[PDB]
């Protein structure tokens, strides 16, 4: 006969499983392991201009974190189809990670966005690249609480 | 969760006893229970089993399978334990537990009770005789022999001297009664000084003796 | 199941890690093992319950490991509350409950001399029924000690916390008329921190 | 494919069965436990959105203690979890509808007895959450149910 | 995984739940509306017909109305149907027995009480639609239910 | 998904349904041939095993007559076999649980009206098989039901 | 109220679907039709000394048996994280059967082993090389009764 509520806390599956959380519409936060961090951010400038990346020798040359490719993996495979030219280019050099993509096709990247951190068409925002980075703890968790589910759905 | 009961005591031999382990706070029917004793000095012992709300399958122990018998009453939540043809191999504590036996949960026993004295003897409780022990450092003593398994306090010069005072527990014997002896440790100083008094009270048959131990 | 543990008694002081095995005869399911505390007064306890597991009320300096017939219970830190009773067991095989024999840990500490005495009767005590001696001996470590009784050549307390030190008696028991036989009675106590024996007598008179 | 696992239960609990929560993985709450009642209804439902997330937390506590990377969840996803229900909750959203966020869940409670129903959740639309009287019938509805456990 | 999907509801409806074809939607028939008795079984079901095509025409519905290409059922299509119906019939169809097609249904009729049942499908086998009698004790044992539906 | 396959019935069985073992699929044992209330419960949950054996033996007495490679069960290895009951298995192998491996199974038997329960499988455990006494209580909590099923 | 055991044989599902079982913890039978075997061994020795081996040619054939292939071809497939790299030591000349590997990665192809027939972490075993080869009706399946979700679970 009455009525309550509780709310439940999502930071304790920790490790076991990846989580995510949203400050605003430019960047998304990764969470994996006790520490390591990603950041999705949406910017209109360039922060890196090299002309050539591959994947096959990003996990032949075998030093890296494995546990952490694992995400940007499926980020890259979960898109729906590609252009044949490589647009989107990567950055591994002296141990940092940078995966960047020229926005300025987007549909894909759009709803791996609405669904990684969670009418059907392609509009298209109007930033016009993304930037794939390594970060430290700080805080990216305030106005909306992490959860697991932003990664469950996309397995 | 916890459990409450009672029972226990003495008992004369060739007599009959039950044992109840009341339970309270938890579905009864759902769990399996166990009887366990422990004796004086060695290892706890399997005593009975009984399984879930079907009163089906009964185990008892190998060394003590005929005299007992384990029964489980889910209308009032009790175990009884009823004990026939004593022995002089019976003397122990009992507790009562619980546990479930499936296969998500492994076994333990999680909820005990309390531990349950039972004691066989054939004399009844008969009052101690107290022996003197007098004698850099020295020491002197108590004795109290003669004495029944029941617990007694014995103390020195009225509880004053609390310091420097061992007790020393029941032991096994071989006419069938139990005895104790203190002793307290002083320098050379004290002796002659405070006069020392050696009392016991044992609470059957209000056994309260007071000797003054003086040359 | 023939279910022992080892080593029978464990002395060590806080601060460092401790191991107890539980050895078994017939091939052991991991499933069904049980470690259980056993202190002086209150009801025994459930330390671990699985092979390697947790309990809801324990702390984090206890763990478990081991298969086939080995088990290793092991301890990374101590505390003042950490020296009772310790038991594995296994569920089913015969009979259904096999509970270990018994285990003790204990604090290490330096040799100790113990404090002797001798008391023998009394004149009143031929109204005692049968002659009694006692000969006692205090403040001894560690727990390795022989008591012998010598013609013409038990009881003891818990370990105490204030000073975890070990106490002996030995009530030496002769009937009234066997006494008057002989004059001179010797008891010898024995203990690794003395090599040479030491036998203290009394003479009847 | 179909969610297989099964709830381990606890030591010291009321009944055999029934999950009591703990207080590490709530908010402003100590812990709190359900009845057997209540968890009997989730491994005979597929539309609940609740006992998805006891599913997740309970391999997360069978997986840190028996063990010693990620790709455990990769091979357990299916077998923990519904993406049916990702999916639904999705195209609900994407058509401008209010959905389930699984943050927050709320339960008919009972002053005495404490059977407390199996929770749905909270819905939300564009980041506003809602209020009592708008699904007003589910909270009546639910009701007419512990009635009938009377029976 | 497992079908998630929902009843939309009408507004002139008798009862809360049920859905009522239309007439734009049969052949040669007028509209139809099924009692929320009869449709209350579709969500705890995996083997009828019906209740699939009910699903499949809510989502037009909904897709047609509330929106304005085809990758939507390409990204739906586990959520609203079953594969497995799909791939049963399609066995029997190899094996040469009797198989349901998802075109023409068959339900019983109480005249004046008005309740339905469920519609399980009729039987094609190479190019020849079943006669009557043949099924004969399914039209009968359906309607044993109706004698348990008296309590 | 959803296993949708459907018992094929005899001829001289005694109950219009419910499946019969014969000789040839058991050791040392006859043939043996369950009630059809008993078979009447594997349609209905997704948390039994004893159903999908029952099921690939279907299959393959179909299989065997009906058609004179493999591809029949790369084609159909999803309508009749849930495959997260293997990997639910697989996850309590890994972790050092008792598991089941599709062997034998046991049942309850009634000594004057053969109706029988639904058998589940006995659990091993690192190459060695339990006794009956460590999961006592499953073997009398469906004896409960029994009485339940008096009434 | 009584209780009764019995046990299911597995050998009549003969040729609608394949069958494995075990000898010791180095061995594993495979079985399907009524004649044609496999078997799946761990050993420190090796065979095959070709190091150039396609799989094109394989399936081009077509005068292999083509419903005995698509096991090995599943079972290669279905190992995870696999480089495609090189120390693939297949051979099928004169037509016969024949496929090893270097364990020293392994992780995956044990954890394939165990699924095949029947912690956690990147287990070493000291055995050095698998070998597939066919095989004559002998008794291997003697030590387990053998069953059939072995393969149902690598599907
Ligand atoms: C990472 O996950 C761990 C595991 O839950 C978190 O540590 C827990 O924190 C809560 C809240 O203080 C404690 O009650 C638990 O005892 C902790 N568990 C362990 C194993 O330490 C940790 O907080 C998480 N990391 C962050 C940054 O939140
Ligand atoms: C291959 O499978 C067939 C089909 O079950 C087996 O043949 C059956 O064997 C049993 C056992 O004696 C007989 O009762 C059946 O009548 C046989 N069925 C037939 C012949 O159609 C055969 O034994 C299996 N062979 C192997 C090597 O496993
Ligand atoms: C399992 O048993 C088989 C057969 O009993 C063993 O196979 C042996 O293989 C070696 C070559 O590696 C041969 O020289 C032997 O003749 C085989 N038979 C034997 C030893 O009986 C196999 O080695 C066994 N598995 C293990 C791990 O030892
Ligand atoms: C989001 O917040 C970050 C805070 O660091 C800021 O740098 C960024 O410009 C913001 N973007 C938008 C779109 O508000
Ligand atoms: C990938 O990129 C690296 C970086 O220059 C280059 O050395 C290599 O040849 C490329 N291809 C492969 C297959 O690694
Ligand atoms: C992210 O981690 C890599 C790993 O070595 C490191 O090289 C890089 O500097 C890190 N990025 C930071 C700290 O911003
Ligand atoms: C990114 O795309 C824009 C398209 O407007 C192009 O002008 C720019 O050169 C690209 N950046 C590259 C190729 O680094
Ligand atoms: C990026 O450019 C678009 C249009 O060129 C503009 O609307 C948007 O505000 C820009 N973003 C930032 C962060 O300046
Ligand atoms: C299984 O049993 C064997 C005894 O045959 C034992 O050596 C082994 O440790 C047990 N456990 C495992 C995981 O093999
Ligand atoms: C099962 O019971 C038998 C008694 O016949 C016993 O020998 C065995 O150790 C028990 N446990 C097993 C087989 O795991
Ligand atoms: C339900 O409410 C009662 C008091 O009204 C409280 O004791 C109980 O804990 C509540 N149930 C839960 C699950 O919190
Ligand atoms: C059932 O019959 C009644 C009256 O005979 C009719 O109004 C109703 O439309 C019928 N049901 C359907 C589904 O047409
Ligand atoms: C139904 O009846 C007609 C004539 O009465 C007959 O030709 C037809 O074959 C029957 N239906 C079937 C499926 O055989
Ligand atoms: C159950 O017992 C009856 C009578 O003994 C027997 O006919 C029947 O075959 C048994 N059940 C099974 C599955 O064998
Ligand atoms: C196995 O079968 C292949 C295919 O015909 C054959 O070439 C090979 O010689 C066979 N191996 C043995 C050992 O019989
Ligand atoms: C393993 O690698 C060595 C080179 O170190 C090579 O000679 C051998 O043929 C390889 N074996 C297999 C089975 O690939
Ligand atoms: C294979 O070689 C390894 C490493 O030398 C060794 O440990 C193992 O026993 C060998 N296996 C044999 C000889 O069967």
């Amino acid at each position: 006969y009455e009525l309550q509520t509780l709310e439940l806390n999502m930071e304790t599956l920790n490790m076991t499983m990846p989580l995510s959380c949203t400050k605003n519409s430019s960047h998304h936060y990764i969470r994996v392991g006790n520490e390591t961090g990603l950041e999705l951010t949406l910017t209109n400038t360039s922060i890196i201009n090299h002309k050539f990346c591959n994947l096959s020798d990003a996990h032949k040359k075998n030093l890296y974190d494995h546990a952490l490719m694992s995400i940007i993996s499926t980020f890259h495979l979960s898109i729906p189809n590609f252009n044949q030219y490589e647009a989107m280019s990567c950055d591994f050099n002296g141990g940092k990670i940078s995966v960047q993509y020229n926005l300025s096709v987007a549909n894909g990247v759009l709803q791996t966005f609405m669904r990684m951190a969670w009418n059907w068409d392609c509009i298209m925002t109007s930033y016009q690249y993304l930037i794939i980075q390594n970060t430290t703890w700080e805080d990216h968790c305030q106005f909306s609480r992490p959860s697991p589910i932003g990664y469950l759905g996309l397995l | 969760v916890q459990l409450v009961q009672s029972g226990g005591g003495l008992v004369r031999p060739g007599g009959s006893l039950r044992l109840s382990c009341a339970a309270a706070g938890f579905t009864f029917k759902s769990y399996s229970m166990n009887w366990v004793r422990q004796a004086p000095g060695r290892g706890l012992e399997w005593v009975s089993s009984i399984t879930s709300r079907g009163g089906s399958k009964t185990y008892y122990a190998d060394v003590v399978k005929g005299r007992f018998t384990v029964s489980r009453d889910n209308a009032k939540q009790s175990l009884y334990l009823q004990m026939n043809s004593l022995r002089a191999e019976d003397t122990a504590i009992y507790f009562c537990a619980r546990s479930r036996h499936s296969t998500s949960q492994p076994s333990y026993m999680d909820v005990w009770g309390r531990k349950i004295t039972v004691i066989v003897s054939s004399a009844s409780t008969k009052g101690p005789s107290v022996f003197p022990l007098a004698p850099g450092t020295a020491a002197l003593g108590c004795l109290v022999k003669d004495y029944f398994p029941e617990p007694v306090t014995v103390s020195w010069n009225s509880g004053a001297l609390t310091s420097g005072v061992h007790t020393f527990p029941a032991v096994l014997q071989s006419s069938g009664l139990y005895s104790l002896s203190s002793v307290v440790t002083v320098p050379s100083s004290s002796l002659g000084t405070q006069t020392y008094i050696c009392n016991v009270n044992h609470k059957p048959s209000n056994t309260k003796v007071d000797k003054r131990v003086e040359p | 199941i023939v279910l022992t543990q080892s080593p029978g008694t464990l002395s060590l002081s806080p601060g460092e890690r401790a191991t107890l095995s539980c050895r078994a005869s017939q091939s052991v399911i991991s499933y069904y093992v049980a470690w259980y505390q056993h202190k002086g007064g209150q009801a025994p306890r459930l330390l671990i319950y699985g092979a390697s597991s947790r309990a809801t009320g324990v702390p984090d300096r206890f763990s478990g490991s081991g298969s086939g017939t080995d088990f290793t219970l092991t301890i990374s830190s101590l505390e003042p509350e950490d020296f009772a009773l310790y038991y594995c067991q296994y569920y089913g095989s015969s009979p259904l409950w096999a509970f270990g024999q018994g285990t003790k840990v204990e604090i290490k500490r330096t040799v100790a001399a113990p404090s002797v005495f001798i008391f023998p009767p009394s004149d009143e005590q031929l109204k005692s029924g049968t002659a009694s001696v006692v000969c006692l001996l205090n403040n001894f470590y560690p727990r390795e000690a022989k008591v012998q009784w010598k013609v013409d050549n038990e009881s003891v307390t818990e370990q105490d916390s204030k000073d975890s030190t070990y106490s002996l008696s030995s009530t030496l028991t002769l009937s009234k008329a066997d006494y008057e036989k002989h004059k001179v009675y010797a008891c010898e106590v024995t203990h690794q921190g003395l090599s040479s024996p030491v036998t203290k007598s009394f003479n009847r008179g | 494919g179909t969610f297989t696992w099964t709830l381990s239960d606890s030591e010291g609990n009321e009944t055999p069965g029934g999950y009591c929560l703990t207080r590490w993985m709530l908010i402003e709450a100590e812990l709190k436990c359900f009845g057997n009642t209540a968890v009997a209804k989730c491994n005979e439902k597929h539309d609940e959105e609740f006992c998805d997330m006891l599913r997740l937390f309970d391999f997360n506590k069978q997986a840190i203690r028996r063990l010693k990377s990620i790709q455990l969840i990769n091979k357990a996803v299916n077998a923990l979890i519904n993406d049916q229900l990702i999916m639904k909750n999705h195209l609900r959203d994407i058509m401008c509808i209010p959905y389930c966020n699984y943050s927050k869940y709320w339960y008919l409670n009972h002053t005495s007895s404490g059977r407390t129903s199996l929770p749905k959740c909270w819905l939300i639309s564009n980041g506003s959450y809602l209020n009592e009287t708008q699904f007003s019938d589910d909270i009546e509805q639910q009701a007419d149910n512990m009635i009938t456990e009377m029976l």
